[PDB]
């Protein structure tokens, strides 16, 4: 796995690189650890990573209805 | 047909752990509303005040037992028998139970509480949405948030002295890419105040706190802010303020005391630095420029900017059916403040509303700094074409609850909802 | 579950004897709705036409062939298995087969006559009352009458040069005394040209049609007739004017022609003669003043007096997505004239009134001089809190059907009915 | 009987004397011709005859639908 990153009531994991094969984001709740959704990136760095925490912080993803 | 049956308050927790108050009513059918009892502010004196127990051992003044036994015991037994889907009459049956001007006698909240419950009650009963019930058929039109992205002042240890900075996304379709371009626009903020090392942590009504220098740091970082994020300023990304001027006005001797920028500015000079602002960064809205007790100042600022930027002002409409109607003879700013928990029942917003339509003046849907919230109130933003909301909150989960709910009503209106964007400025 | 299911235009006579069309909806449930088709004049060319089959022949060009058939074969299997509480759809949808700007593919009545039934069935559905479910809750507001008592010019043969006097009774407190004042009015008029020895005979709209000399002699004797009603002018009942200055103004020398007091006035003298019959006698509303090709004069007299006389303009704001918004931006006259047969469905009506009360303007409720009418007219007058009405109609069985309808809604409104008075010149 | 007085789709048919008494004004519509409403006058002279006469005419009496 690789940063974990704890946010409010969401974590969101980057997945383990499953070697040889590019890495995917997912925004799981506190529960429910194996369900996953994609926020529709476009190459997953360290830069839409924190893109994506920076949306699950203030309330508005477009593929989740943040509860 | 629908006679009420039940009117009956409890006590619940919110996700802050604070005791919430919360009306239901009944119906014969079957119906049912439900609404929450704000527990907010009571600043003012001309407009409703607000009723808690005041008890600072129970959780600093928020006590619940005397908004709930007001409901339980004197407004439910004079409510059995009636027929829900009359709005108007409740709302003076209310009034009358009150008896005062100031609702001092049964709170302005426990009012509002059962006047909303009342009122979604017989949206239920009739199967129609809650924004065609209040607004008719022909309410389609989704507001412009105000999002909240800079504090300063009072809220922070800082040397800005404009209290709140806001951003409204009026080059947007529609209301969820307004949406989306504010939730951008907050990222990067804060990779602009990371990279220039400061404090990126969320403050009070949702925008940040850092540490700046000036006012014209921050409006030099919230512009950069906009342009880094991809978007033009001045026409698709506006800004707004709230001055806030009564916190650093000396009423002894009527100056204007910047402890920002440490100058010491009369009353004169303040509208010539407002010029300054106005000219330099693309702010369209100045609430509280001056303050509430310097009508020579005042007349000059509401002709020297008002024909190109809104002035709102919340004491000078103050919520009344005699004081909201007195700075509107004598012609001083050009929109007014709908704060809905400080006004009383349903029917009142909406003849505040109306009064202010006629007038020429524009309504911003606000609320007090430190109330809850509830729900309704993005109804009532989309029934009344009001054209600005102030989607800000204490906590995230009212926040949040704010953003959802406008955006459950675009997915119902789907070929059919439109949204403001620049046609909400007409007076200017 | 409201599906439509039959949509049927048929022909009916009136009481004159002149064939109607009349447009039923019928649903799945059972609710039924009827409207009629107006079949009016078709003045202007950059506002919706009405269609007939303009056969001298046949009713002097008020054919219903080609009116009903577009209901028949084109619109009705267009609307086949729609939902009838979606007035937005279906007003979008009528307008897509449209396809032109002045609905002159379909006539702008068969549309119309649509989009009312369509509105009439969706409030039989809910079972609810039409004024509210075309306005909200807090649609409880009735306008002000404008009863037609005096007519001139080219209605008659006399040297009154103004088309039509109007007497409005805004100083009762319901409408049904603000009707019993009119009522009492005409009989004290009609006492008066006895008295003179003049005909009483009943003219076009309802007016008299008397043998007068002068503008000014007219003036006298309705005032004189107010006073001896009982009522005081200028408090309690006002006037009005329709001045139709464009029948008697000369285009190859822009100057205005009075035949009746003989005297050729230019653009700035007519300005001047205004100002004299406001500063003598209580006239309140001028209707167009000047002609439509006149901007020197006109831009002249909407500051002279624009500040305490209501002056409406149809040409100036004639009734289109594009021209009725060009007046409004040079800001020239200060009310604008809602006509509803000739501007289409019933979204571009509300969608007329609001950006009329956005930019500070006043809606009258009217209609073309020669229409017949509907009763749906009087509550589109509730729902809008549009503030007057013009009760006229070409006959007296259209007329008591205004005043029939609008005072089954004040018997619905029975604790809550407001009515405005002289609250509704605010902008004077 | 005494000015029977056709208006458009009424009759207002004041009475005979019926001696020693004094009239009342009634209003009848077109069939119907015994039935009667009182218009709520104060002596009956003939100005309050004209006066239903002008009020049955413009279309309002506040005692009849008037239709
Ligand atoms: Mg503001
Ligand atoms: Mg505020």
């Amino acid at each position: 796995v690789l940063r974990e990153e704890y946010v409010e009531g969401y974590v969101v994991q980057m997945w383990r690189r499953n070697p040889s094969n590019a890495p995917v984001i997912e925004v799981f709740t506190e529960d429910n650890l194996e369900e996953g959704i994609i926020p529709e990136y476009v190459t997953a760095n360290d830069d839409t990573f924190d893109r994506i925490v920076d949306a699950v912080e203030f309330g508005y993803l477009e593929e989740l209805e943040l509860v | 047909m629908p006679y009420i049956v039940d009117v009956y308050a409890r006590e619940v927790l919110d996700s802050r752990g604070n005791p919430t108050v919360e009306v239901e009513v009944y119906t014969e059918t079957g119906a049912f509303g439900r609404a929450l009892v704000p527990s907010g502010a009571s600043t003012g004196e001309y407009e409703a005040v607000e009723l808690r127990d005041g008890d600072k051992d129970r959780y600093l003044g928020k006590g619940v037992l005397t908004a709930v036994n007001n409901v339980n015991e004197i407004i439910a037994p004079e409510l059995l028998g009636f027929d829900v889907t009359e709005q108007n009459a409740i709302d003076q049956l209310l009034i009358e139970l009150d008896g005062t001007e100031n609702k001092g006698k049964l709170g302005a909240n426990a009012i509002l509480g059962v006047s909303m419950a009342c009122a979604r009650a017989a949206a239920d009963f009739l199967q129609i949405p809650l924004y065609q019930y209040l607004g008719g058929f022909n309410s389609k039109t989704l507001p412009v948030p105000m999002m909240n992205i800079v504090n300063g002042g009072e809220h922070a240890d800082n040397n800005v002295d404009i209290q709140e900075f806001m951003i409204m996304p009026v080059g947007a379709p529609n209301f969820r890419e307004a949406l989306r371009m504010g939730a951008q626009i907050f990222h990067s903020l804060k990779s602009v105040l990371s990279a220039k090392g400061l404090n990126t942590a969320v403050g009070d009504e949702g925008g940040f706190a850092p540490n700046l220098g000036s006012n014209e740091e921050a409006l030099q970082t919230i512009v950069e802010a906009i342009e880094k994020a991809g978007f033009k300023p001045g026409e698709e990304v506006k800004l707004a303020m709230d001055a806030a001027s009564s916190e650093f006005y000396n009423k002894e001797d009527g100056k204007y005391h910047l402890s920002g920028e440490g100058v010491v500015k009369t009353s004169a000079e303040m509208v010539d630095w407002y010029e300054e602002l106005v000219s330099k960064y693309p702010i369209i809205s100045i609430e509280d420029g001056l303050d509430e007790n310097d009508w020579e100042g005042h007349k000059l600022l509401t002709e020297r900017l008002g024909k190109k930027v809104q002035l709102v002002g919340d004491d000078l409409f103050v919520t009344n059916t005699k004081k909201l109607s007195e700075g509107i003879k004598n012609g001083v700013g050009n929109s007014i403040l709908i704060k809905v928990n400080q006004i009383g029942t349903l029917t009142e917003t909406f003849d505040a509303i109306e009064m202010a339509k006629r007038a020429g003046y524009t309504a911003v849907i606000s609320h007090r700094s430190g109330e809850t919230e509830d729900s309704t109130i993005a109804d009532i933003a989309v029934a009344t074409n009001a054209g600005q909301i102030k989607t800000g909150a204490p906590s995230r989960t009212d926040r949040v609850a704010k953003y959802n709910q406008l955006l459950r009503i675009e997915d119902q209106l789907a070929e059919t909802a439109q949204y403001h964007g620049i046609n909400s400025f007409y007076n200017l």
